[PDB]
């Protein structure tokens, strides 16, 4: 698993965009 | 110098060669000031603080790194008559040990810190950083051929050395590292063993020394990095 963010800051950052493209597509339009 | 190094014009992403020209002009004036013995200036006016020097060491500009090495060479040759333990002599010692470790030693992870940063973070950046070949990952790109400003420069120098000696063998790989060097000797072992490549070189360290010989010639604006490596290295002190 590519944990790009530090665990201290990944809690408040929504990482679910990379896993689910539908979340990104509904956060664009 | 304080205004020039701010990350609003002089960055590692949005480049500005104007700021680099102003910085190397300031470094040239500092080198020409350090050679004047007759003027009794204060010793504190030749340092610029660590925060400028480590930042410009981190910057990927070969002319700027050459000017920084020139500044270090000048300030050490001025500081040799000064006492060996002052507030700024150990500062210059920190500068040269960090720069030599980043440039030739490849011992960054074993050091206490690099440019004021401990090597645990420097290793953690290497973690999750995918490399296609994991033969030698922690020492591949932390050297004279691994510097972003000096990676392809060493390849140009190697190609010119191949052309000068009329070698039938050309270094096909586009990166000079230990893995590529070992693979290059592995693929053409019997040709390397007899004739057809750069003479007097058998390892990657000898290749770096032979590169440093060509950077010391009177054809490049990168004289000062070769002199810096030839000065503050007892192994390279005989090549001056």
């Amino acid at each position: 698993q590519h944990q790009m963010f530090d665990p201290g800051v990944a809690d408040l950052l929504d990482t679910d965009i990379l896993t689910s493209p539908s979340k990104r597509k509904r956060k664009l339009k | 110098q304080s205004l020039l190094t701010l990350d609003k014009i002089f960055n590692n992403a949005t480049s500005n060669r104007f700021s680099t020209m102003a910085f190397i002009s300031s470094l040239d004036i500092l080198t020409q000031l350090s050679k004047q013995t007759k003027s009794d200036y204060a010793i504190q006016y030749l340092i610029v603080g660590p925060d400028i020097m480590n930042k410009v060491f981190s910057s990927d500009d070969p002319l700027l790194l050459s000017a920084a090495c020139r500044y270090l060479v000048a300030t050490k040759n001025k500081l040799m008559q000064y006492p060996s333990t002052n507030k700024f002599v150990r500062m210059q010692n920190q500068y040269i040990m960090d720069l030599t470790n980043y440039l030739y030693r490849n011992k960054v992870l074993s050091s206490k810190s690099l440019f004021g940063v401990s090597p645990d973070f420097f290793k953690q950046i290497l973690e999750n950083l995918y490399i296609p070949t994991a033969d030698f990952k922690n020492a591949k790109f932390f050297t004279i051929t691994g510097i972003p400003a000096l990676s392809y420069i060493c390849i140009i120098i190697l190609r010119r050395l191949e052309t000068a000696e009329n070698t039938k063998i050309k270094f096909t790989s586009g990166i000079i590292n230990e893995e590529t060097f070992n693979n290059f000797f592995r693929v053409h072992h019997d040709e390397i063993g007899q004739h057809g490549w750069i003479k007097g070189v058998n390892n990657i360290h000898d290749l770096r020394v032979k590169i440093l010989m060509h950077l010391s010639n009177t054809a490049n604006p990168y004289r000062d990095i070769a002199a810096f490596l030839f000065t503050y290295l007892k192994s390279l002190s005989k090549y001056s």
